[PDB]
């Protein structure tokens, strides 16, 4: 059964993904989304009292401007969290939404809490991902500046597993195409939480859909595209990357006894959690190391997950995943099922939570048990969680 | 059409929506004078008693949205008895609170400088759309007075008390940039676009799609800060 | 006894603490000196292994510049921690390290970990308190957009509490006195991590004390101070508040089992943690909520402790809690025994874990057996941690 200290993830939701450049949330600060969708989520769940939110740990990267000075508290005290609940902000960079999920997790089971929320915000169009960037030199002593930049981490990992431009442009075509499926079926009605925002003209209005989308995308306009990186043979393109996307995700979990008690269905159960290291040159290899490390604290094999959701980071990277996780053959039939990073976009800060979140819902869609959310970190880091349908 | 007055039109436009602009005849700007008044009186009641108004707009026929009236008007009524001025301003901002009362969405099109009494008309409104190159402002402390129709009310409960004290204390005329980035004005558009945006947002507010009467409560009951946070923000201001 | 998963504190060395404008550390980076820090620390405990380090929590506030995109692994690479550790930068403003040291302690508890390294770092001469900073017109919707200046925190706290002027300057020159006190009587060598630095000419040099103690302080030189943040009227001083110090504060931390294996006595034994939120306005007050939180948990009674550490934001809030604590008349007697921030900074990212560092020695030198570890924290909030040598 459920000890009384499990955790159990009460809901989800997500802002509607948008472009950073000029899309539905250039007028909408960081704070003021994230302090938004938390209340919206919590008015949904209202057999949960506000007042007990222990704490409101959210994940952020480029913690400057309007994510700076732990945003965490910056948004719960615009929501109806009381002044009373704490909040701490947490940054490990593409993983930082996720690693609050684990944070919170871990206080519930050691018994310094009962009702969390967590969730994560990355604003990009109004803190570039390249903003306040200041290189230190004697990182060049112990690794490689190189290193830094992302998309020529994903160049490495792509050559030494040989994927070809065919190959990615190929994956990135069926993350939009899925994607957009999924919008259609309202396979995403029930995690994406309705929003103000503003069209092309500037006339307010709401969004209920993703605008990072774009089903016009075919091998043959792919093929077009010219490196991004790698001017002289290169692989990774702007098209197998993923999107600039302004975004947050909002979860509310609490212990399974709490959840006995008040009385509704979780809808999920964490059953593991884990975090690795790998080279920061080939770091979209990540996913691999911890994977293993989280099904073996899980006690399963990777033959006993129904569905997977990992984070879209680039095509080069997500592809030598699956394979060397032994499911790339399983994929279209187990993996990124309503879409990917490469159509929904990568609010750093949010991504972590958001595919852990969808995760949840495709199990609930698809008749799943076992869900594994898992994804890449920059600098060289992994991260995944095992969650369960019961 | 619905009404028709020297300074005020209230024309009825598509799917029941109606257009109330301010168009004062003979004279070059928009100012709350008597006259002004008393027809926005009779414009409201106009809408309030046509049962068939689904949507209500609020635009301007000059290149100016509202300014403030002659300040020659203003050294006459602060010569009337304390009892007989507020007499006189009560009566001047039900006008204005009964139109913010109406059952049907209420959208201001703040085309061009609002001051003053011209701002605390669009304050009264639910939802505001302003041009790019507009400016809305209170001047009033720079006559040696505070907002007067609802303005030291309804600003503070809209764009934060903070930012209520920045903006009457110092009755600086602001951009429109500045305007949305403290939620004065909901959406911000071109010239040409304006009247189009109105049109659009009434509509969305009319299907329910915008939740209207929730957006218009908060400057219905008092303000959100805290006890504490009260003193915190007030004593600060004061000092 | 002690359970196999109970969370040993190992040993606590921090940098000394240096002054931001034109100090010993003007010329080094954040990451450097956490990387440095760290690097050191490990050298002193051999017997555990940097490849068993699960992962590198670190504190960090402004992080951006120097101190952005999770710096926590952008100092673990420069260490001798394997590239197969992860890492985490923790954000919760002031008690951002504090936070660092539960969330790995939580991990270790969940069996999530054996071995993890948690510190705190702020180079507050490089990244000032107030760069890149972007306030948001809504927040004065819902709060105070003064609650923000802290300073103005302390003088609320301060008037509702009835700290006089000369009550503040006395705990100043008191900070300054024992802090110098326990400097000289190398009261601070074990705990302290000799680095290089650079003097007044800019000579290359190491040092081992800290630049911030002042010890020509008096009643008589800080009743001369004005008013730093009430003009007309102002108890709070630039006297009585803690000083803009870079530094970093480091811990390597581990199950009880694991320690015993490796055999090693434990520095001290986390008994307790907690969190409270308070009112943004009197966001000095925060320490009561948490420590009271704590202690419930810990299953003590304030009088149960033998030693205590509380954070010195301001004078004008420090007493107060003390006070409502109920331990004012017990101060000089146990309280903040090695000086406090007044006299030894408070680098955001680092105090954290800090005070919880040198809590421990002052429990270690007079023979203490629970300690107290609390701090008030911007915006409202509180967290305190409870400790056991044993
Ligand atoms: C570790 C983890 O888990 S996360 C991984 C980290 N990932 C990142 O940081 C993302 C990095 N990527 C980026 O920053 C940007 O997307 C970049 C640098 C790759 C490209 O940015 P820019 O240099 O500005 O070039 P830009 O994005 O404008 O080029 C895109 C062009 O391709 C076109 N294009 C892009 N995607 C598609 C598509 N799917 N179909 C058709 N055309 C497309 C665009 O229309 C555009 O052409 P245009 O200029 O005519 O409009
Ligand atoms: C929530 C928490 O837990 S943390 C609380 C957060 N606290 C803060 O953010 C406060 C941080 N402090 C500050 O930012 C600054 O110290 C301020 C704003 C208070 C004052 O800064 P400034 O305006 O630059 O004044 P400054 O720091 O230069 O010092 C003023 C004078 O007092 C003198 N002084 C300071 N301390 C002492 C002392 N102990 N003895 C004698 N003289 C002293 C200085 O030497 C200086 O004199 P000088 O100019 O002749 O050299």
């Amino acid at each position: 059964s459920l000890n009384p200290r499990d955790v159990v993830i009460v809901d989800f939701g997500r802002t509607p993904m948008g472009r950073s450049k000029g899309g539905m949330h250039r007028n909408t600060r960081a704070e003021d989304m994230s302090a938004h969708l938390i209340s919206k989520v919590l008015e949904r769940n209202s057999k949960v009292d506000p007042g007990e939110v222990e704490d409101v740990i959210w994940g952020c990267v480029n913690q400057t401007l309007e994510q700076g000075w732990n945003i965490a508290r910056m948004a719960s005290l615009m929501t109806q969290i009381p002044h009373t609940s704490a909040a701490q902000t947490v940054s490990r960079l593409c993983g930082s939404s996720m690693s609050a999920l684990h944070t919170a997790a871990q206080a519930i089971m050691t018994g310094n809490g009962d009702v969390f929320v967590v969730g994560g915000v990355e604003h990009m169009g109004h803190v570039s991902m390249m903003h306040g960037v200041d290189p230190n030199p004697h990182m060049s002593l112990y690794a490689a500046k190189a290193s830094g930049m992302m998309g020529l981490t994903a160049e490495m990992l792509g050559k030494m597993h040989g994927i070809s431009r065919e190959q990615q442009d190929a994956f990135a075509v069926r993350s939009h195409q899925l994607a957009h499926k999924a919008t259609v079926e309202g396979k995403f009605k029930d995690e994406i939480i309705p929003m103000q925002g503003y069209d092309e003209n500037g006339f307010l209005k709401i969004f209920d859909y993703d605008e990072t989308i774009r089903p016009d995308t075919t091998l043959e306009s792919l093929a077009a595209l010219k490196p991004a990186f790698n001017p002289k043979g290169g692989t990774v393109t702007a098209g197998t990357s993923s999107q600039i996307t302004d975004g947050a995700s909002c979860m509310i979990v609490m212990s399974a006894q709490r959840a006995k008690d008040l009385g509704l269905e979780p809808l999920a159960v964490i059953r593991s959690m884990a975090v690795a290291g790998v080279d920061p040159a080939i770091m979209g290899y990540g996913p691999v190391p911890a994977t293993q490390k989280a099904l073996k604290r899980a006690g399963l094999n990777m033959a006993d997950i129904d569905f997977i959701e990992l984070n879209e980071a680039f095509a080069a990277q997500a592809l030598p995943v699956l394979k060397d996780l032994k499911v790339l053959d399983k994929m279209n039939e187990k993996v990124n099922l309503h879409g990917g990073a490469i159509a929904l976009g990568h609010p750093f800060g949010c991504s972590g939570a958001r595919i852990s979140g969808t995760l949840l819902n495709v199990m609930k869609q698809n008749g799943g048990t076992f869900g594994l959310s898992t994804m890449c970190i920059g600098l060289g880091q992994g991260i995944a969680t095992v969650f369960e349908r019961v | 059409m619905i009404y028709e007055g020297k300074a005020i039109t209230v024309t009825a436009l598509e799917s029941g929506i109606v257009e109330l602009k301010f168009d004062l005849k003979g004279e070059s700007v928009n100012k709350f004078n008597r006259l002004t008044l008393n027809e926005l009186r009779q414009a409201v009641d106009a809408i309030k008693a046509d049962a068939s108004v689904k949507g209500v707009i609020v635009s301007s026929g000059k290149d100016v949205f509202i300014v403030g009236a002659d300040i020659t008007e203003f050294v006459e009524n602060f010569k009337l008895p304390d009892a007989e001025l507020i007499a006189g301003n009560l009566e001047a901002n039900k006008i204005f609170s009964d139109f913010e009362d109406l059952n049907v969405p209420t959208v201001a099109a703040i085309n061009g400088i609002a001051l003053g009494g011209g701002l605390e008309m669009c304050l009264a409104a639910d939802f505001r759309v302003m041009a790019d190159s507009a400016k809305i402002g209170l001047p009033e402390v720079k006559l040696g007075i505070y907002p007067g129709f609802g303005g030291t009310v309804r600003l503070p409960r809209l764009i934060g008390v903070d930012n209520a004290v920045e903006w009457i204390a110092s009755g600086k005329e602001n951009r429109a940039e500045d305007a949305l980035k403290v939620s004065a004005v909901d959406a911000v558009v071109t010239a040409d676009k304006l009247g189009a945006a109105a049109l659009d947002l009434i509509k969305r507010a009319i299907s329910g799609e915008l939740d209207y009467k929730a957006k218009r409560q908060p400057k219905l009951e008092k303000l959100k800060l805290n006890a504490i946070e009260q003193m915190m923000a007030f004593e600060t201001a004061k000092g």
